[PDB]
RNA sequence: GAUGGGGAAGCUCCGUUUCAAAGGCCUGACAGGCCACCAUCGAAAGGGAAUCCGGUUAAGAUUCCGGAACCUGGAUAUGGAUUCUUCACGGUAACGUAACUGAAUGUGGAGACGUCGGCGCGAGCCCUGGGAGGAGUUAUCUUUUCUUCUUAAC
RNA sequence: GCUUGUGACGGCCCGUGAAAAUCCACAGGAAGGAAUAGUUUUCAUGCCAGGUCGUACUGAUAACCGCAGCAGGUCUCCAAG
RNA sequence: UCUAAGGGUCGGACGAUCAACUUAGAACUGGUACGGACAAGGGGAAUCUGACUGUCUAAUUAAAACAUAGCAUUGCGAUGGUCAGAAAGUGAUGUUGACGCAAUGUGAUUU
RNA sequence: GAAGACAUUGUCAGGUGG
């Protein structure tokens, strides 16, 4: 089956972002005129969280929790799959074919996932995720 | 036929007392002196040349800046773009063994 | 040397508080077949590195040369 | 063509050194050179070079062997034994 | 000994080789400058100090690139491996053993030569092997061996047909050579 | 080839990191903490930071003069970029652009590397067509014979 | 076409044909830092400085060594038709 | 003085343009001489010796002398073998370990 | 770790012995 989802997160390979984990929302199995072949839609980070103690401050931990998401286009063989999974439904709009073009709207398509991301790993749903994949 | 004089003192025909020769505006031939080539860097895993980066001489990379001597991804400037792929998804598949042989061994102290 | 494509980018290296000196150069060439055309070359002594402009026009020329400023010490040839 | 009867691959050196000796080094000269089969790609891409190395090209791989040959009958021998020998003390 | 790489040496009996084992890892095989056989480049982790300490075996047949070794006491029996001899029963083929523990190797060193274990003496650990020549000889337990033949048996079957190739012989290891 | 050290009746010798208390930091309130070597000498032909042209003298020039570039080490202002999402973005990827922080420690790369053969590529020189200039043979023949027509570093 | 340089290959060996100073990167992430303002001096511009010594000459059937201005000897580059 | 063969670049069976010296083949000709100069192996029938490339008695000897790869023997398992030091907390072989280290007679081959 | 009142080191006496 069909067992890639939207649901379902991943790493990736190659193109500036491997060694970092992501996530599906978009499969296209015959891709599109662009993108002539299997892709996914997906998102992911680019600056993992670094880890807490009990002994950091307030600031200390918001200096260290702060992240980068990105958003990008793959083909599936750049990718590897997970047995893992994640919530997806919360930014599943705001990310399309089309958000990829005018960083307007990128860039806020950004925002919803850093603040998405941020809010998930306070109170760590995924820890597994959230810690770099080390290498 | 014009002949030509080594300009610097060093007669012999060394690796590095090489001769390049270049006609001039004033019409006289001249020794011109190259200095030796570069090499490509190359991988610590794959023995390979790896690409994006410019063959330069190792103080001469000094001067350049970041990009020249970098790509942009993880293991950037030493790395064949294979095998990182490889050695990252060893590091993943033997990260999940590590959960495989946590199963097998609370399993059997379960069942002591 | 340098060559430049842009003189709104030239306009500020001879106001730059590095140059004293520039100077003017003319070149007779032929185009393709065309026509024997004087040709412009504005130099300016960048102290780390010189800048030129190579330019076929004349009218050009005579507008730049009035646009630039007063003080700037230049000569010919 | 097969250009000759019996002296075959060692002729460069002539007729010098006895056919004696030339025999011997003929058989050990077309045990080192040839291409020999890889325990990983399954291909006849295997050299050696300073003598007691055999080098796969393809996939890069290397791997000690005798001096003149990848392996040997006392490679064989105690590849077999060990086979035995491991599973007996192990269990 | 210009280009002499390094001694064709062992590990030292650290608590790890006493109390267990250590996975150790092979990064190339190269040709030694003068050397009947060849050696390995091959590499540990230093569990004292954050570094990769490398360290310099030779090379037994069938060995590969791209191997790991398990090694110490508690190390399975294969190739390439090294033990101290009381864990293996007789028979066990090795090389490059040891006449004390920890002196890092003087018998059965070079090309494909070898050594066989024949005997125990369990209580009062000694361990009892035949040498290449023959000489039987009973040494302690602890002291180590490594598993199978030096590569490179057949060396010596190939004449040489000229002098010049000799003179190359002896060029790199001693001038020994012409002989009156 | 020193010092440690040990011998030597002794001049001085064996040895070169080893039977050594060998050396310096990093915060941080005189106390805690980390690191591990060992000297130094030896190549005007090996490794190695970076320069060209023209002119110039009775005599030297990659040295001087005229012009034009480069390397290293400093300070420090501006421009540009990044940022209210603080440590850029793009491209499937190969990789890219004008930049786009980062110590201790670790790992890797260059420096770093044979001989011979044949094959390709380009540089210089050689053969030379046409054109423009200068010289020379021409009793007789030769739309001829010779020379110049160049362009560095970066 | 001649010489020379480089490249991709191949053979060649019981010969497999050096190490260091130095430079750079990478992983690592101690820590520092903006919103009314900072950060970047591995991008571009801009400023000062670069010390000691050798440097001429011949390099040879006269410039050196051969008791000498000796039919001798001394490593090496350019190499036209 | 001729012929034939040996090619690229441009077009959709072949054609237009562009250029090289390699060989072969047929004539005509004169001192019947012609690699014309210069440069440039004399060859062969028998006997003996060392196997060979090679090395040397510079300044009276350049071999049937020396080494050579091979063959066979002997010794040594590290407190070991060879070898050295004024003596040592010494030292080579040795960053080695019996397919090794070292000394032997002898020198390719058939037998 | 091995070895241990033997070794060994300092000094004396036999056999052999260019
Ligand atoms: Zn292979």
């Amino acid at each position: 089956a069909k067992f890639l989802k939207a649901g379902k997160v991943a790493v990736v390979v190659r193109g500036r972002y491997a060694g970092k984990k992501v996530v599906i929302v978009k499969p296209h199995d015959e891709g599109s005129k662009s993108h002539p072949f299997g892709h996914a839609l997906v998102a992911g980070i680019e600056r993992y969280p670094l880890k807490v103690t009990k002994k950091h401050g307030a600031k200390k931990v918001a200096k260290r929790t702060k992240i980068k998401p990105f958003i990008k286009v793959v083909n599936y063989n750049h990718l590897l799959p997970t047995r893992y999974t994640l919530d997806v439904e919360a930014f599943k709009s705001v990310v399309s074919t089309e958000t990829f073009e005018q960083p307007s709207q990128r860039e806020e398509a950004k925002k919803v996932v850093k603040k998405a991301f941020e809010e998930r790993h306070q109170a760590g749903k995924n820890q597994w995720f959230f810690s770099k994949l080390r290498f | 036929a014009q002949r030509v004089t080594f300009r610097r003192r060093n007669p012999y025909n060394t690796r590095s007392n090489k001769i390049k020769v270049v006609k001039t505006p004033g019409g006289i031939l001249r020794a011109q002196h190259v200095k030796k080539l570069a090499t490509r860097p190359k991988c610590g895993d794959c023995g390979s040349a790896l690409q994006g980066i410019s063959t330069l001489r190792p103080r001469q990379y000094a001067t350049v800046s970041k990009t020249h001597k970098t790509v942009s991804r993880a293991y950037g400037g030493s790395r064949c773009a294979n095998c990182v792929k490889e050695r990252i998804i060893r590091a993943f598949l033997i990260e999940e063994q590590k959960i495989v042989k946590k199963v097998v061994k609370e399993q059997t102290e379960a069942a002591k | 040397a340098r060559e430049i494509t842009d003189i709104k980018q030239f306009l500020e290296l001879t106001r730059r508080a590095d140059v004293k000196t520039a100077t003017v150069k003319i070149n007779k060439k032929l185009n393709k077949a065309g026509k024997p055309f004087r040709q412009t070359k504005f130099k300016v002594r960048g102290s780390s590195s010189l800048y030129t402009l190579v330019i076929n026009d004349a009218g050009k020329a005579k507008k730049l040369i009035q646009s630039l400023p007063p003080t700037l010490k230049v000569n010919r040839l | 063509a097969k250009r000759t009867k019996k002296v075959g691959i060692t002729g460069k050196y002539g007729v010098r050194y006895g056919s004696s000796l030339r025999r011997q080094v003929k058989k050990l000269e077309i045990q080192q050179h040839a291409r020999y089969d890889c325990s990983f790609c399954g291909k006849k891409t295997v050299k050696r070079g300073a003598a007691g190395i055999w080098t796969c090209s393809c996939c890069k791989k290397t791997v000690a062997g005798g001096a003149y040959t990848v392996s040997t009958a006392a490679a064989a021998t105690v590849r077999s034994t060990i086979r035995r020998l491991r599973e007996m003390v192990e269990a | 000994t210009r280009l002499r790489q390094g001694a064709a040496k062992l590990r030292t009996l650290d608590y790890a080789e006493r109390h267990g084992y250590i996975r150790g890892i092979v990064k190339q095989i190269v040709h030694d400058s003068g050397r009947g056989a060849p050696l390995a480049k091959v590499v540990f982790r230093d569990p004292y100090k954050y570094r990769l300490r490398e360290e310099i075996f030779i090379a037994n047949e069938g060995v590969h690139t791209g191997q790991f070794i398990y090694a110490g006491k508690k190390a399975s029996l294969n190739v390439g491996n090294v033990l101290p001899l009381g864990s293996v029963p007789e028979g066990t083929i090795v090389s490059n053993v040891e006449e004390k523990p920890g002196d890092r190797g003087a018998l059965a060193r070079a090309s494909g030569n070898y050594v066989i274990i024949i005997g125990h003496n369990p209580d009062e650990n000694k361990t009892r092997v035949r040498l290449p020549s023959g000489a039987k000889k009973v040494i302690s337990s602890d002291a180590r061996g490594v598993i199978g033949v030096i590569a490179g048996g057949g060396r010596v079957d190939k004449p040489l047909l000229k002098a010049g190739r000799a003179f190359h012989k002896y060029r790199l290891k001693r001038n020994s050579w012409p002989k009156t």
